[PDB]
């Protein structure tokens, strides 16, 4: 019989025994529909993937969706293959599950249509390209201090209620509404609330003719929190290797794989590990990563956000992906204790493309010396706090005159903030801001008070802010 | 017999009845063509690590055992083409040509084997090689903050030393291959291609295949030191395999210990880097130098990992963050980076010219943090603190310009001797270049007797080359 | 009589001997086999037990690597410990951990006497006590903590804080004076190291005083511990047998312990505190106590040990605490600052600072000291709160002083002329006595603060004060 029977069952995990001779493989799927006998039965509508051979014809599993209802003795059937997305030039403009299923309540997806699996090994060593290239997205801190690379991944690194979303939607709006190039977008682990807010907002800017979208959500199962980002990632490579086109990948609060891993493992009955973690934390976080690279036929550009579980930047899960990126923001509390939007960190932010000749040598020739004033004013302010003002002198004083100018200046007013003040935001573009920050250094502006450099997008507006003001 | 039926599969781990003959490490094979190594017996159930991809492997699945311990391909061919752990190419270009095998698992070079490491090894950084000179056959870690400058000196080590015939290794542990082909091809670019070999082991491939990696490099490289040749072999994060083991053990059910590691970890790492050596004349002279990297969060001297493979190493160089966002770079702490084979690695003309400056040196950056407590302080220690902001300056340096040893002597004997006197510290960098060219143009002979010497000329006509360029220069 | 192996899990493997005789605890086993065929390996190993299973097994340490066994193989029984070469022979040689010689200079019949390494410690009537200086000529350890002969010296130290350099410098001028015979064994060291000591001890002619058992990094569990008991079985036939004094070299002890904890899980015990072992302190206490001087012989013991994260509160580390008499602390922060060597001057003590061992100045001396250095060093924080222009004349004065003193703790060494290339120098306990009580005084206040680093004498002080141009 090639249909098994349900042993046991406990939690996500069901425990599924096959005949002999007819096992499935580790990441085949498995579906499960019951018929209700009884007014005690239940309707069940059930797929599992196979995790561990644990020997003498049984095979454990993972759930996708709820195991409430189930019983022994139930019948499972092999699909002999992974889910098998549906995937094509069919799922542009469409709102799917990890199953391959639209939620948008427009149609079914038909059932001859091509279906691949989310599971396959990555580019190779041969195949990848490499290039450096600027993607402008108009955030003065950004595009100054640590500029993204175009097929490149790009970290957005903070904790709860920072503005790591704000940023995200800030960065489609800009880059999206005004560059062109195929979206996708995965929301995991996101308050299911902002994923109608980006539903409606992208339809009334009318972009959704030209992006899919896939979601997860807090609610579902611990496996499926896991594996919509890796459908998010299979329906890309369709686009990147088949059509021969370009994907901007976005991925939301991505701990969420990492939290949803260990808790499947905890389930699972491996070891634990490190703070509760499972011991496959970079095994399973890279076989992820890897595959989204930029091969000769095409390129993936991601921009992801990182959750930082608590103040310690040093858990595990925020540490291990910090290998795999190539540009990153972290997202200081105390600047956004003062209000300085965005809360960047100018000094530990990075990107492979700050260089005197990727970047141009005049951008990097500001761009490094403003970080040295920085560092400066850093370790410079316990003198000022011990003695003030006859050790705070000279040299050290000027330093401090000019960075309190250009500290605030790295500020900026954004178009997805407009709900919290009354005006809309700017795109700065990248000349401007480095000529900007050059006039600032010169003394040219020092004589305007300091807080008018905040939230504002080119130096002419600091004199008409100062003018403005009478101050 | 030899053969076997694997009974559970899961994570790369597989336990398998039968193969009754086994050996412990000995390699086995599925009928997958994926290979495995026989790590532990039981009673009646052999405990098997798969060296490839798990996905294939199912349970009543016969497995067979090969008849032989872990061994690695080796020769001369290998060099300038990509591979795995394993012997198989990854960079294409049909078969890697291998000479023979070498079992991975053998032992150290013994007690009285080896000899005093006195060959000089030039990586072409001022700073480096002043302060924490390197000799052949030594094994230094460098240590740092993530982002700070670690393959950056490596790979300027690696292309400096492009005369002096070294087989070079250069082992990828956990990496992203974006990363190895921007290496591979910097190797390339410079012209350093033809004296590597690269092992790659990347997050894709399974986790034992992270663990074998530096042992497979090794076990490469040993076979050049044993037949004579200077060999160096670079690990640029051994923290990736500690992590691998980690993961390794605990799969197989094993009490952990501080942190998370279990209590193999020294005997893991001490086990690898006990196999650089500076074998002895009657054994052939053979020198091998191995350069771990591990990375510590937040730049923590003080943790399990960093102190054991510190342990295990001759030298620290401490790479440090704040340093490098202040713009002094390569950023070397000069307290907590120092040679514990110092003094022999430097030619005697380096030794003669600056042998106390690291010492100086830490005493300016304790004497800097006493006055940032303080307010002002006497003539003499201004005088220091002058002449220690000086030293720092001398040993900055841009990337990728890698400088001979005998152009290094002269700034560093113009400094220590007082001739950096009437240059302001914003002058300095530019004094020296204006030096090196001035050197090249008019006083050549001293850099002769140098070069040839192997010694300090005569210092009357290098006083008056001096006095002579200072008559040259201007001042801003 | 033979028994089969029938499990292996790398340092462990567990015989069965089912021919109605079982070993002992301690005993030693031995596995000789000739490969039948191309596929097998051929093996020669001997195995300790440590443990009795319940049906005719028992667990057995192996003493190296275990690549190569087959479920099936025969091990014989050699009904005794580990047997060491004792006598006249050891002195010049270098040896394993099961005996046999590691230099190729020669080999020992089997006539010589041979004894075995586990045997119990000695009874309290045979103790014997003194208080006898042992003078280093080091400035830090003569003035503020005093050695004495016939007493345990620990250096407590992390990763690259200086023990080894003092291990050395101290080897060196003890093995100038002392007619003592020598035994150094080396536990979990760099077989860098060890290659570097003989030839320096080739040079100083010592080796025919010294004999030298080793056992490094590189080795199985088993060997790194039962290195450090098969040197001082050897120190134990020289300080009774032959009632000769002796002293014994260990350098980083804590690999004994270590070896024990990696191999405990193995064991089926159960963990404890940090990852250790249960039976940490028995076995401590059960080496630690064999190292004793008795009425018939004298051993001067000195010892390094190696904290795993630098710690000090770490169990090991705190466990051997208890069984020194004089103890060096060296900590990073001073290695940072540029004076050398490491050691805390407020954390290292020693039994002999008192007045009725070495007299009322030099008690006095140490503890003024010791008083202006926490006096500073509570300063420190104070002033990095208030500023160091709030403080009045005297509390200005410690700092000045406190500054002055801790740079003339640094000394100008021996074995440092190839790390900084300086001579070196050796201190009388008087002058370093006198120089204190002349800075304590503030006899020296004109002289700048660079004046006092790393050098021997305070006439030196006043010669680089000098060259200073001060
Ligand atoms: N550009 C901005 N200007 C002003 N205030 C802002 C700006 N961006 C964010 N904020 C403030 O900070 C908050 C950031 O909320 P947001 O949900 O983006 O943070 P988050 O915790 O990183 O997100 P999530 O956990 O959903 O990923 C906003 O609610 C708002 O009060
Ligand atoms: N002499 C130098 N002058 C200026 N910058 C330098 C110099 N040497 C190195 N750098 C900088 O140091 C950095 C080296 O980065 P690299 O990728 O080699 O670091 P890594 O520590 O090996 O890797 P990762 O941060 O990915 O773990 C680069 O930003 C490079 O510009
Ligand atoms: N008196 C000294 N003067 C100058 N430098 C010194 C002095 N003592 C030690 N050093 C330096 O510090 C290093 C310490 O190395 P050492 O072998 O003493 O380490 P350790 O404390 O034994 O550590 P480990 O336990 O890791 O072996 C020396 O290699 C040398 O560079
Ligand atoms: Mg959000
Ligand atoms: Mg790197
Ligand atoms: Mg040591």
């Amino acid at each position: 019989m090639t249909r098994g029977r349900v042993i046991q069952v406990m939690g996500p995990v069901v425990d599924v025994k096959f005949e002999n001779g007819h096992l499935p493989a580790i990441y085949n799927a498995l579906k499960i529909q019951h018929k209700a006998r009884n007014e005690n039965e239940v309707d069940i509508d059930l797929t599992l993937e196979v995790a561990l051979h644990l020997g003498d014809d049984t095979v454990r599993t993972i759930a996708m969706a709820s195991t409430d209802g189930l019983i022994r003795g139930m019948e499972v059937i092999d699909t002999g293959a992974p889910i098998s997305v549906p995937v094509g030039e069919v799922t542009l403009g469409r709102v799917f599950n990890v199953l391959g299923e639209p939620i948008d309540l427009e149609g079914d997806i038909p059932a001859d249509a091509r279906r691949d699996p989310i599971h396959r090994p990555a580019p190779k060593f041969e195949e990848l390209a490499t290039e450096v290239e600027i993607l402008e997205t108009g955030i003065k801190v950004v595009d100054l201090l640590a500029p993204y690379i175009k097929g490149g991944k790009i970290g957005l690194f903070g904790g709860a209620g920072v503005g790591k979303t704000v940023l995200i939607q800030e960065l489609i709006h800009n880059i999206a509404q005004e560059h062109g190039g195929i979206s996708v977008f995965a929301g995991v682990g996101e308050r299911t609330r902002e994923g109608n807010d980006l539903y409606h907002e992208m339809k009334d800017s009318g972009v959704i003719s030209k992006t899919a979208m896939v979601f997860g959500q807090m609610n579902e199962p611990p496996g499926a929190r896991m594996r919509v980002a890796l459908t998010g990632l299979t329906m890309a490579e369709y686009f990147r290797d088949e059509q021969g086109q370009d994907v901007l990948l976005f991925i939301d609060n991505i701990f969420r794989f990492t939290q949803a891993g260990s808790e499947v493992s905890a389930l699972l009955g491996r070891m634990p590990s490190a703070v509760g973690y499972q011991p496959t934390l970079a095994t399973e976080m890279g076989q992820l990563q890897e595959r989204i690279t930029s091969t000769a036929k095409g390129s993936i550009t991601s921009i992801q956000a990182i959750y930082v579980p608590a103040d310690d930047y040093t858990d595990p899960a925020p540490a291990t992906t910090f290998s795999h990126l190539d540009a990153t923001t972290n997202l200081e509390r105390k600047l956004a204790e003062m209000g300085i939007y965005p809360a960047v960190d100018p000094l530990a932010s990075t990107s492979r493309a700050l260089a005197p000749e990727i970047v141009g040598e005049e951008h990097y020739q500001v761009a490094r010396k403003v970080q040295q004033t920085l560092q400066r004013y850093k370790e410079l302010q316990d003198i000022i706090a011990i003695l003030g003002m006859d050790e705070l002198s000279d040299e050290d004083k000027l330093v401090v005159h000019r960075a309190r100018r250009i500290q605030f200046f790295l500020s900026q007013n954004f178009h997805v903030a407009e709900q919290f003040t009354g005006q809309p935001g700017s795109y700065v573009p990248v000349k401007e801001t480095v000529r900007g920050f050059k006039e600032i250094l010169e003394g040219k502006y020092d004589h305007l008070p300091e807080d008018a450099f905040r939230l504002v997008g080119r130096i002419e507006e600091v004199v008409e802010k100062a003018k403005a003001m009478g101050v | 017999s030899d053969v076997g039926t694997v009974i559970q599969v899961g994570d790369g781990i597989a336990r398998a009845h039968g193969l009754d003959n086994v050996m412990s490490g000995e390699l086995v094979e599925f009928a997958n063509g994926v290979m495995g190594m026989a790590l532990n017996l039981e009673e009646n159930n052999v405990g098997i690590v798969i060296l490839g991809p798990y996905t294939g492997i199912k349970e009543g699945d016969e497995v067979r055992r090969t008849g032989r311990i872990m061994e690695v391909p080796v020769g001369e061919a290998l060099i300038g083409r990509v591979v795995n752990p394993l012997g198989q190419p990854v960079d294409g270009l049909g078969p890697v040509e291998t000479t023979e095998t070498r079992p991975i698992e053998s032992r150290a070079p013994g007690v009285m084997d080896r000899r005093s490491v006195h060959e000089p090894l030039q990586t072409g950084i001022k700073a480096i090689d002043a302060l924490v000179p390197i000799g052949r056959g030594q094994r230094e870690l460098i240590i740092g903050d993530r982002q700070t400058g670690k393959t950056s000196v490596a790979i300027d080590t690696i292309i400096n030393q492009k005369d002096q015939n070294m087989i070079s290794i250069y082992v990828a542990i956990g990496q992203k291959e974006s990363t190895v082909r921007t290496v591979v091809e910097t190797l390339r670019k410079h012209g350093a291609l033809d004296y590597t070999i690269v092992v790659t082991a990347s997050a894709s491939q399974p986790a034992p295949l992270l663990f074998l990696a530096p042992y497979a490099g090794v076990a490469m490289g040993e076979y050049f030191m044993y037949k004579g040749k200077h060999v160096l072999v670079v690990y640029d994060d051994l923290s990736k395999q500690a992590a691998a083991y980690r993961e390794l053990s605990l799969l197989l059910r094993r009490p952990p210990g501080r942190e998370a590691y279990p209590g193999d970890i020294f005997y893991l790492h001490s086990r690898l880097l006990e196999r650089a050596a500076k074998l002895s004349d009657a054994k052939g002279g053979g020198s091998l130098t191995a350069l771990p990297f591990v990375e510590t969060q937040a730049g923590d001297i003080s943790a399990y990992i960093p102190t054991n493979v510190i342990s295990i190493t001759d030298g620290q160089i401490f790479l440090q963050s704040d340093l490098f966002f202040s713009g002094v770079r390569p950023a070397i702490n000069a307290g907590l980076s120092v040679s514990r084979v110092g003094g022999a690695a430097q030619i005697k003309a380096m030794k003669k010219v600056a042998g106390t400056l690291r010492l100086d040196l830490a005493a300016y950056r304790e004497l800097e943090a006493f006055a940032q407590f303080g307010s002002d302080l006497d003539k003499a220690t201004q005088a220091k603190l002058a002449r220690g902001a000086r030293t720092v300056e001398v040993l900055k340096q841009d990337l990728h310009q890698p400088i001979p040893v005998e152009k290094q002597v002269l700034i560093i004997y113009a400094l220590t001797r007082g001739f950096l006197d009437d240059i302001p510290v914003e002058d300095v960098r530019r004094f020296e270049k204006e030096f090196y060219l001035f050197l090249d143009q008019n006083g050549q002979h001293l850099l002769e007797h140098i070069r040839t010497t192997k010694d300090l000329p005569n210092e009357d006509d290098l006083n008056k080359a001096i006095e002579a360029f200072k008559k040259t220069f201007v001042v801003s």
